[PDB]
């Protein structure tokens, strides 16, 4: 693959954070498990 | 002793029933030049004997070296050669060795040069023993900056064939590697044994740019006594792309043993978007 | 996320009022080399 | 060029100049660097 780096300004560049999941899923005929933890930011606002 | 030069000439004999002994010098002195040969001979017998060739000549800019001895026992040989061009501003140095007894011999090529600042290097051994050959060949181009190798090592036998080939280059900037062993065994003590070899390495570096490729084949069938049959496979692949602008890496573990077969798909994310991993295990078990 | 902070506004203010101080101050020399031509200096040198 | 220095327009050109770099690094051909080299050595032989 070729390089690639984003441009450097005199701002500070921290992208926001999405969304957190933890899919797990379990195929037995003796237990059959699908759990799931989700977790995410609140990016309704910049203040919030 | 002249105003030309030193003339030195040493000549003795001896000899006796089978051991005879026949040596001599030649030394000479011309301007700015030395002649030398001692011809050295030692005949103990037909073939127990010893020979020795020192021959020495000195010039300007130049040099000659001539050194063979000739050593016999009877089924025992071993014998040995050696050239030697020492010059300005480059190298030569060449000669043989080889050593053999009755059936196994053993032969070896070296030959070592310097021109143009760039050392040049290749040997070469051969070897044959109870019908076992041995062919591990190193190629040239070995200069020391910014130079190649490549090795060659054939193993061939009635019970395992290897072989592997080698190339590689230390260039400063960019790197490569190409690994390829092949390999089969053929067991027969205590049940056959399949003992078969697939490999293959290969390897790209570069600034801010590295990759990979491992690729693995283990298949042996193991036919024992008493329908022993056991089938060992195990297969798996390893790359990962090594870059800033995007890591990852794929790992597919894939082994079975008879009836239970185990497979694993590992991959591994990470973008400047999203990253993590995924997990898939897939077992099968018998017996209860 | 483009974070912005106001010490990299006023950095920026400050390196631009240095900058515009030391192009004052290299037209200034600039003006006065060429105020005294090298004939001049040359001529200086005839007489010493 | 002290008036055209400025913060983010040096940044901007060390970025694109350590950009470039690293696509001719990546890019680099041991053959082409090796008749370069030729080139150049012949160069000053024949200058001397």
């Amino acid at each position: 693959p070729e390089f690639q780096l984003p441009h450097i300004s005199h701002t500070i560049e921290v992208p926001t954070f999405g969304k957190l999941y933890s899919i797990l899923k379990i195929q037995s005929p003796l237990f059959t498990l699908d759990a799931n933890a989700d977790i995410g930011n609140g990016t309704t606002s910049a203040n919030e | 002793v002249s105003q030309e030069g030193l003339k030195l000439s040493n000549d003795m004999m001896g000899s006796y029933a089978e051991m005879k002994f026949d040596h001599t010098n030649s030394l000479n002195i011309a301007g700015l030049s030395l002649d030398f040969s001692s011809k050295l001979d030692n005949i103990y017998s037909s073939d127990k004997f010893y020979k020795q060739t020192v021959n020495l000549q000195l010039q300007p800019y130049s040099l000659v070296t001539t050194l063979n001895s000739d050593l016999k026992y009877n089924a025992l040989d071993l014998t040995n050669n050696g050239k030697l061009r020492l010059e300005p501003l480059k190298l030569h140095v060449a000669g043989n060795l080889k050593g053999a007894y009755q059936n196994n011999e053993i032969k070896h090529i070296y030959a070592i040069s310097s021109a143009a600042l760039s050392a040049s290097y290749k040997a070469d051994t051969v070897a044959k023993v109870q019908g076992v050959e041995f062919s591990h060949r190193l190629n040239t181009d070995i200069a020391g900056l910014a130079s190649a190798i490549d090795m060659s090592t054939n193993y061939n036998s009635d019970s395992l064939h290897f072989s592997n080939v080698f190339r590689s280059v230390m260039a400063p900037f960019t790197m490569t590697i190409d690994a390829h062993t092949n390999g089969n065994g053929k067991l027969a003590l205590w049940g056959e044994h399949t003992g078969q070899l697939y490999s293959k390495f290969l390897l790209k570096a570069e600034p801010l740019a590295f990759t990979f490729s491992h690729d693995y084949k283990g298949s042996t069938s193991h036919h024992l006594v008493s329908r022993k049959s056991i089938s060992a496979a195990l297969e798996h692949k390893v790359s990962a792309l090594l870059t800033p602008a995007e890591q990852t890496g794929t790992w597919k573990l894939k082994t079975q043993f008879n009836n239970n077969e185990y497979s694993q798909d590992l991959d591994a994310y990470n973008t400047k978007d999203k990253i993590g991993v995924e997990l898939t295990g897939r077992t099968l078990a018998d017996l209860t | 996320h483009s974070i912005n902070l106001p010490f990299f506004e006023t950095l920026q203010e400050y390196f631009e009022r240095n900058r515009q101080t030391i192009i004052v101050v290299l037209e200034n020399v600039q003006r006065n080399l060429k105020h005294i031509n090298i004939d001049q200096f040359v001529r200086k040198y005839r007489a010493a | 060029k002290l008036n055209e220095l400025s913060f983010k327009t040096f940044i901007e050109d060390v970025n694109k100049f350590l950009d470039m770099l690293i696509k001719k690094l990546k890019s680099f051909d041991y053959h082409q660097f090796v008749d370069e080299t030729n080139d150049k050595i012949r160069e000053v032989t024949q200058r001397l």
